[PDB]
């Protein structure tokens, strides 16, 4: 049930990259996945979401359209194309694998390791 | 998009794969209020034609308010529960004194206010008809100034247009006892349903799904009467509250896989008693055997979670290996060998048995297949009509890819002289256990002499 | 900057009860929504202490007790213990920025 | 008031007690007549806008008249009967010549007269629309005086209001062949239904019940067509005729009581196949297995006597002792051990089985119960949501007292290695007889060597 | 006319003979188009009462258009198929680009023109409401000449009359997802349906049948949405396409023939699990077990052949000899011995069992029969009411001739101590084979000692 | 099925009393029950009714509101509170247990012994 | 005083048929209602001879035959026997005074 | 399944006659029958039909009302009363036993032997 | 005189393909109706060669292949053989004269 991902490092601002998640669950077809981020100093924020097949893609308000999130159900993997890179984008990113609620809401169950992406200089 | 399917010849069962769904794991209660009016008297000693019209419409409104005042195979192996318990619960919490006065005081200014109530449950309460604000000074002062005469003629038609909603509410509720399903458009106008659905505590993805697909949500709710007194008539429209979103929900169909023997009616036969929907949610699957309760609108699936069983995920390996010792697949046993066809989501499964003529006919070419005895499958591409015996089925013309898993029927894996054929519901392990017990009986009866 | 507001200057000795409170606007929390609380001990990634304001997951002690009311959520620690020094969070579901996150409260022993 | 219940852990069956009921032991036919009109011609060589409106309305009425002329688990072990035989009977006795003129002559002066008819059966016959007395001289003399011109404009709207009833009659009858249920409010206005209920040969207590509860009477009737010709258009609204009054009708729910064993799927299971209603009448009880045919409005239990069995009173002692040798209780045998919950009138019965997570959650506190393996019951006071596996049921919030009869399940009274699990329907005596036969089987196989 | 019947006391089965029928061997798709209108703006800066009325009406029409845009015992042993595959097929073949422009181009002059389409299927496509020709220049030029003022007052009532059809279309479709049944009269006016039936490629005898009996054709069709855009809103009404004509469809009713023994509840009892309709078509018979899906309007039997099995003609010899070795009659075995009555097309079959009082009462004489134990039949001529225990069935009063063949019940042909009574569905050959096997076991167990 | 009741005697006019019925039936839960009276001279009349649970009290037009009818279902008994008394009420009273009709009407089946209540002087 | 009217002066010798006739108003009997006849020998309690105008209970001989028509009900006794001297009754269900009772006919032998 | 009929010969014009068909099928209750005629020279023409019990009797436009078609279901027979006669009816007549269609139409399956009827002179 | 029209002067030698074509009006054939083709070899009665424009009965060789399109129907015989000299027909279902018959084509070998 533990999530492991990789793809961090130092990246110049402006250019796009691919950040991938390698979830190794056994029933990774119904669980709703999201990505969060956090930086030293300011508090932890939200980045992106994805539900099931991939027809209800939802985004944050701090970033919209810049980040492209997709996932391969057969390969049990996730990815984001990081089109634009501003100064605020440097953060430790966490994959997160949450379950649907008693109504519909998600409470961010067992988190991934967290990969650091730096964009400064 | 990508609605695929597979046909397994092991049990001649079809599995249509890729059916991103939406369960109904919750309810949500919303208290519609219709602002009503109280009229002391409508005497109108003078008479005219238009005054007679407005008097007849006011009398129909009074009769409506009086009537509203007076209006205060695996199907057995399921769980049954009442589907209107949430609406009855919020109605009971409305029936305590002083709540609806609070409802009116909180609904005076805003048009979509939220109240708190005594129970601690938040219910969206909002007017949709505001007839009290219409009758206040549009009809009563006019009726009592010109010796009961209306100067205009369009006012009675405007009153008819405004009273149509309340009269249809009266008719639709009195026909359907106190609980009506589906909710009609004059029960809740579609713009109001979109605005209500947008304003209730749900996922934004669920908002997108439930605003694109308001048809099925309109077809799944339940509206129940509540308090009518104090000119504030209110009913609760308990709305579905969808849980998991776009989960692959494969559909399983089955047909009687009988034997190929022709001598009289001494046939052995398995029918996989597992037809219905399989949705994936949490770490389990929800099994819906009632194919009449799950809607298949577009490529999405809206199912009623209350009418479902839970199963472990190993039932997916029920699809590949029928003798898999991880999940016990359910089959039923029968000796009758009638020809039967079930039209799957894209193609059609047929089973022609005994001496029966079946064909797969296309309307531009003619007969193309002419099925022999035994279970067989015909794809969507090539045919548009499947005739079996003296009946004719139309196969669904929905685009997608089909796969044909080749194999031998499991009927040849059994012994005819020892097979049991009285189980309306059984399992592979139970049938094999009875086979082993009867074979042990045969060997002990042979050894007894 | 986030819509969720809690003061990130809460401290307490081990032994007594420490209450973390965070309040939201009308669009989030109080509009029938839920609030969940996590922890951020350095090293191991954040895990959920309490979800749906009353439930608990498998491994969670009896120290943590959460509640929500109106537009305010609270979480009480009864008999604090030394290695609980972390960053406690609130998550709501504001209808604008969807899954908003609080500023985080740094809880440390004295 | 005092809707109590008991939960018996012997079969984990709920019995909700105190449900003072009203059966449907009879039918009663009543012949509605709509006074139609015959028009020779509506030529109207001149053309105006309002005359075009009245012409289109008269054409729609004529098409409606032509339309009406062209419009001339214990469920298997039941009794099936057609529910519209009385209306067909009075329609056949109307269709003979001469009764129509007798109806019209007997309804000339009085509005709600009684017609003796040829068969000797008394039928209440009364006009409700009197369109003949309207069309007689309100519209035809006006149409043929001012060169087909209407001086006023309100007459066409008055004709709309008067013709709405007949057009809805046309639509509702043509949609539903000739027999429709429920009867709509425009099919029989509620003041007229109250007057008809008051005037028909029934108990005054039944008058009070069926005037307080006209919703279920409306939802239980059947309106059938009769003769249309001689501008008399008639239809029979066969109404329910309630028999016994305020009789304690206890409701029985059952849930699958399997074994507590966890190894693989080798589980034995008794599911009491007796769910439904038990009404007391005469020296017997009526058993309603179809829970979809009995209405539960208020605390009174209206039912369909035609869809019921009869049982002796000893089935009440079925509730206490399942092995009682006075009445043979009916149970079903199964090996499947899926988790299932049935929500009773106040509480909820759960059976969480194998490896599933169930809880009884209250929206103000959270999970409080967390049921273990075995049948269990959770009362109304304390909870408002029951989750079994991944499905959510809402438990009814109707106030009352609950009792918990402690005991051990009957699974522990059976031997698993010999127990039969084939019977879709059986009894305690039959199952015990088969157990005794198979035990003698084992003993004679032991002594044969 | 000549609806005869026979009662066989061998299985106490009623067979009503002579029911000249009509199957549903095909579907036929027809493209109804409502000519919609597109309005750029309805600003109306000036205000008046009638202008407010027409503005509210145009707003309701626009909301309806937007909603339409968003609107884009032998029962287990059967064949299940989707009933709306033809309408979905023509909807899919319409959805490809350029088809509806061809529909508009071919439907400009003629009101019932036929298009060939791209698939090669000929579909009758036609207009019924032509609202585009009304909104073209009757309301838009008037709204934009006198500073948004209407000189007349009947134009808004005419717009109500014309828009009622489209608003009812919106309501009836949004209530029933996208597929509704039956087709309502405002969904397809009956003059248009008669002209459409007359113009569709069918037998002239079938034209006479479905013009005399448009009730059941209306009650069996399915209307499905199609494309909405390009102001050419269309929907496909898929009409039944009747096959065989006036073929005899004898109806088989069964009642539980239990034993006459009274000791406790040890009864050996046979219920023929074969009730339903039997139509003759081609060289076979079509068997409809679902008595709720076959309409019995007049003496004609419309049916749904998609819910039917095929059988050889030897099932007719199932009626006379139950042990006939040409067709294997289907029977079910039971030990429960409740009193049960079914009512055949003219008389009534009763079985009063244990200690149960039944009578056949006529309303003008009183009780006349007072049935004893065993199956019995009471004719139509003489009674009009059948009471079994405490339930009261009304027997059909349809004229005809009855025959009562004499014989002994088949339970007396069986051995009490060896009978198997756990078969929910079985046959005479299977039951006799089990009897022979158990008797061979008895003889080998006797000989083993 | 026989009905036995007691409570008779001489009672001065004006004051109330209780007249009890001690039916020993086996299914006194569904049968519609009544009280009738008969005085010497004039013909026999009707007094009161009761149906099952006890929510459909019905009275005669000769006495309305003055007499109170109740029944104890658990104790298998009937009772009349005799509030107010006139000269005409001196009669032999009969409990009467009757079954529901083919429509709804009761034909006054097996009658009780009959208790004499005298109110004169 | 009762709405039911029958002459209470009917008598006959044993041997022949004697018919008791009682008529009611339009509200009772003729409005689709039923008439039942009871018998009142001095001593034991009254018992029903005929209900629903046609039927009979368990112990009732073939002497009694009842009928109703319009607003009039009749009960014929064929071949009187000496201990039949009693008070024969009619009852009906008038919608005012609910279960109205007739004045009673004293049948005696001569 | 073969159809055999008789009744031909020379008939003077004007008078009626009966021409009978003696079908011998095993399922002669559902099959829709027709009668056709053929004269030397001109091609085939249609005469009559019959379906089911006999309530949907249909006729050609060349002869309407003059020919009366009926069938005895129990006797397994057909009959035509040839009321009135003109010159055109001298033809070989064929019984036709066609099955119901995939929609409703009949393709005139296995034909009778053909009886020759002359009306000239 | 019949609404069905085909030229009755079509013949061909054995060996090649011969096509018989017959056309109707708008009321028959093209209005969603069917066309069936028979043979009329002298002596034995006519039998069906093709029904519903595509299907075949039990005994029919692969020579005969029928088709319909719009209003016109055709039947092709491939590899003619000598005893096929007969009268080939069309039958439609014109809504006036109900089951109309074509004039017939006399196919003979050369």
């Amino acid at each position: 049930v533990q999530l492991v991902e990789s793809g961090g490092g130092l990246v110049k601002p402006g250019e796009s990259l691919r950040l991938s998640c390698a979830v190794s669950g056994s029933m990774f077809s119904s669980y709703v996945m999201h990505w969060v981020r956090q930086a030293p100093g300011k508090g932890l924020d939200w980045v992106s979401s994805i539900t099931g097949g991939g027809n209800y893609i939802s985004y944050a308000d701090s970033v919209k359209g810049r980040f492209i999130i997709s996932r391969d159900n057969g390969r049990n993997s996730l990815s984001l194309q990081m089109s634009s890179l501003r100064v605020d984008d440097t953060a430790v990113y966490y994959c997160v694998r949450g379950l649907s609620g008693v109504m519909g809401v998600t409470w961010f169950d067992s988190w991934g390791q967290g990969t650091l992406v730096t964009v400064s200089s | 998009q990508n609605i695929t399917e597979e046909f397994y010849q092991s049990t001649c069962s079809a599995v249509s794969k890729g059916y991103l769904s939406a369960l109904r794991t919750g309810w949500y209660t919303s208290v519609i209020t219709i602002e009503l009016s109280n009229i002391k008297e409508n005497k109108c000693n003078g008479t005219d034609a238009k005054v007679k019209l407005i008097k007849q419409e006011l009398d129909k409104y009074k009769n409506a308010v009086t009537e509203l005042q007076l209006l205060m195979f695996l199907g057995f192996l399921l769980g049954v529960g009442s589907a209107i318990a949430s609406g009855v619960a919020v109605c009971k919490v409305l029936h305590l004194e002083g709540e609806v006065n609070k409802i009116k005081s909180a609904l005076l200014s805003t048009n979509k206010a939220v109240v708190s109530l005594s129970n601690g449950v938040s219910v969206l309460t909002f007017k949709v008809l505001d007839l009290k604000n219409y009758i206040d000074k549009q009809l009563l002062p006019i009726l009592n100034k010109q010796s009961c005469s209306i100067s205009n003629i369009e006012t009675v038609i405007e009153f008819q247009q405004k009273n149509n909603r309340l009269l249809e509410i009266t008719r639709e509720f009195s026909v359907n006892a106190g609980v009506t399903t589906p909710v009609s458009t004059y029960m809740l106008t579609n713009s109001e349903l979109l605005s209500l659905i947008n304003d209730m505590p749900i996922t934004n993805d669920q908002k997108k799904l439930m605003s694109n697909n308001v048809q099925i949500v309109r077809q799944q709710s339940y509206s129940i009467m509540c308090i009518i007194k104090e000119e504030v008539l209110a009913y609760v429209v308990q709305l579905p509250l969808y849980g998991v979103i776009d989960t692959p929900c494969w559909k399983l169909h089955t047909s009687p896989l009988c034997t190929t023997n022709t001598k009289e009616g001494s046939n052995i036969c398995l029918t996989r008693t597992d037809r219905g929907w399989y949705c994936d949610n949490a770490g389990s699957v929800s099994f819906f055997p009632q194919a009449e309760t799950c809607k298949v609108q577009s490529n999405r699936v809206f199912c009623d979670t209350m009418n479902s069983l839970t199963l472990p995920s190993e039932v997916n390996l029920c699809n590949v290996d029928i003798f898999n010792p991880k999940y016990d697949c359910k089959i039923m046993t029968s000796k009758t060998d009638v020809s039967s066809s079930v039209i799957t989501s894209l193609g059609a499964i047929v089973s022609c048995y005994g001496k029966t003529k079946c064909t797969a006919s296309n309307k531009n070419r003619g007969i193309i297949k002419t099925f022999s005895n035994g279970c067989d499958y015909v794809s969507n591409k090539g045919v548009d009509t499947v005739s079996v015996g003296n009946t004719l089925y139309y196969v669904n013309k929905q685009e997608g890819k089909s796969l044909y898993v080749k194999g031998e029927p499991i009927i040849n894996f059994y012994d005819p002289l020892v097979f049991p054929s009285d189980e309306f519901d059984a399992s592979i392990s139970q049938v094999n256990e009875k086979i082993n017990q009867s074979l042990a009986f045969i060997r002990k009866s042979d050894e007894l002499l | 900057q986030s819509v969720l507001t809690q003061p990130p200057s809460v401290s307490g000795a081990p032994g007594q009860r420490v209450t973390i409170s965070c309040t939201g606007s009308s669009s989030n929390i109080g509009a029938g929504f839920d609030v969940h609380w996590y922890q951020h001990l350095p090293g191991k990634a954040p895990k959920v202490i309490i979800y749906e304001n009353s439930h608990r997951p498998s491994g969670v002690p009896d120290r943590f007790f959460g509640s929500k009311s109106g537009t305010s959520a609270s979480l009480s620690i009864s008999g604090l213990q030394p290695e609980d020094e972390a960053d406690y969070y609130c998550q709501s579901y504001d209808r604008g920025l969807d899954w908003v996150f609080g500023g985080g409260t740094k809880l440390t022993v004295l």
